[PDB]
């Protein structure tokens, strides 16, 4: 089997910028079959390189593939709005193909710190059994963000799930919301809960807390 | 131009077979290789298996080799895609793809690289029935800015969507993709800024709506 490895992972760059995107593979691609495709939130995969460089027509000239062998290449000149996608790596050298993880292209902004709200589990809930604490990180970047449960100050881990909207067409941030799900039992035995933030726009963690019932 | 139509989507339980359909219109559909490529939500695309209609040459991934098998149909130019004894990690959604051709017709090679692809197939394997949500009111603290929404907890299957105001509200709303629960349902957050001053003269009410189980929920939310 052959492994294609992108790099990087996340491409943070701005409209009107070039973008280079590597793909290697783990051995040599027969006849240089490589192909590069753009994907679109809730849409198919579109091609946008096949044979390594060869480019179908309906393609903007500002992709280009390159790249033989075990390295690969796909090549935006100039960065245009729709560009900022998701793209993968195929190979179809051999009969067995196999894809890449993919590479997010995403638009680079200022860094900015996240505005950070908790919400207490409602008493309409609270008669159902369960209990939900809702951290809320609005508008941020970039994306990397850590969330930590504290509850009477000490880590929670496994009882919380957390997700991530998609970049923002207008201030181009992103914005996470963490669950933290406990039994209604669980919940009365503790009183502070607290959601505690790490971010690079923040030079302290911040951490936002409420009493239980105050 | 040639264009796939796939099937609709559809939920299995746990260790059932599913069959998703894709039928061609256009090019030669004997001459050119018809793959299946699958993509689990938020992760990356991964290859099934393909077949060339004309010798019927099939060819699987190790990894489903057992339990898959492809099939194409040259008779009412449909390929066939069967996964068997299915499980909750297989939950993707699944696209069938043809091999482009040099640019058009007759004097068309095949290029091997997928051209064109189907509107995809979302299959959700999971042990549970169509529940209705639970929709509590993320009411909004005791500058600048405050931070409102509501809980859309244990519902099955996708998707919910969420309006504010009617849809009158528009500007600062945010609704997170759902999370699958332990319990296999569903649970997303729709929140919204605003600011202070209006949370005591202005009126938030969530339009939560969920097509599956038919329910309508208009939630109000209120500082506490």
């Amino acid at each position: 089997e052959i492994v294609l490895t992108q790099s990087p992972g996340t491409q943070s760059l701005s409209p009107g910028e070039r973008a280079t995107l590597s793909c290697r593979a783990s051995q040599s691609v027969g006849n240089n079959k490589l192909a590069w495709y753009q994907q679109r939130p809730g849409q198919a995969p579109r091609l946008l390189i096949y044979g390594a460089s060869s480019r179908p027509s309906g393609v903007a000239d500002r992709f280009s593939g390159s790249g033989s062998g075990t390295d690969f290449t796909l090549t935006i000149s100039r960065l245009e709005p729709e560009d900022f996608a998701v793209y993968y790596c195929q190979q179809y050298g051999q009969s067995l193909s196999t894809f890449g993880q993919g590479t997010k292209v995403e638009v680079k902004r200022t860094v900015a710190a996240p505005s950070v709200f908790i919400f207490p589990p409602s008493d309409e809930q609270l008669k159902s059994g369960t209990a939900s604490v809702v951290c809320l990180l609005n508008n941020f970047y970039p994306r990397e963000a850590k969330v930590q449960w504290k509850v009477d100050n000490a880590l929670q881990s496994g009882n919380s799930q957390e997700s991530v909207t998609e970049q923002d067409s207008k201030d181009s941030t992103y914005s996470l919301s963490s669950t933290l799900t406990l039994s209604k039992a669980d919940y009365e035995k503790h009183k502070v809960y607290a959601c505690e933030v790490t971010h690079q726009g923040l030079s302290s963690p911040v951490t936002k807390s409420f009493n239980r019932g105050e | 131009q040639v264009q796939l139509v796939q099937s609709g989507a559809e939920v299995k339980r746990p260790g059932s077979s599913v069959t998703v359909s894709c039928k061609a219109s256009g090019g030669s559909f004997s001459t050119y290789a018809l793959s299946w490529v699958r993509q689990a939500p938020g992760r990356g695309l991964e290859w099934m298996g393909g077949v060339i209609p004309l010798l019927t040459i099939t060819n699987y991934a190790p990894r489903f080799q057992g339990r898959i098998t492809i099939t194409a149909d040259r008779s009412t130019s449909t390929a066939y895609l069967e996964l068997n004894s299915l499980r909750p990690e297989d939950t993707a959604v699944y696209y069938c793809a043809r091999e482009g051709t040099t640019g058009w017709g007759w004097l068309g090679k095949p290029i091997g690289a997928f051209a064109h692809w189907g509107q995809g197939t979302l299959v959700t394997v999971s042990s549970a029935s169509t529940k209705g949500p639970s929709v509590f009111p993320l009411a909004p603290s005791s500058g600048g800015t405050a931070a409102l929404g509501c809980l859309v907890k244990d519902y099955f299957p996708e998707p919910v969507t969420v309006s504010w105001n009617s849809g009158a509200l528009t500007s600062g709303v945010h609704t997170f993709p759902a999370v699958l629960q332990s319990s296999g349902l569903y649970s997303l957050s729709s929140v919204v800024t605003v600011p202070s001053s209006s949370l005591g003269t202005q009126t938030y009410i969530c339009n939560v709506n969920h097509k599956p189980s038919n329910t309508k929920v208009d939630k109000k939310v209120e500082p506490k």
